């Protein structure tokens, strides 16, 4: 594989994005 | 024949760059001195006897 990162009172809110190939989470 | 790959580190050669007690060592295709300042997409391993 190419890579391996393996590292209602609550909410949680996630941004995806993925430009220029980056991945991005927020 | 054995493929290994490597990939996410910072490849410093020098350790195997700066051996000079292996018997027959070639690099081919790059300086090696500016190898350790120059960037790579993937690290691959082939050997064969």
């Amino acid at each position: 594989c190419t890579f391996e990162y393996v590292s209602f009172k609550n909410l949680r809110e996630f941004v995806f994005k993925n430009i220029d190939g980056y991945f991005k989470i927020y | 024949w054995n493929r290994k790959r490597i990939s996410n580190c910072v490849a410093d050669y020098s350790v195997l760059y700066n051996s000079a007690s292996f018997s027959t060592f070639k690099c081919y295709g790059v300086s090696p001195t500016k190898l350790n300042d120059l960037c790579f997409t993937n690290v691959y391993a082939d050997s064969f006897v």
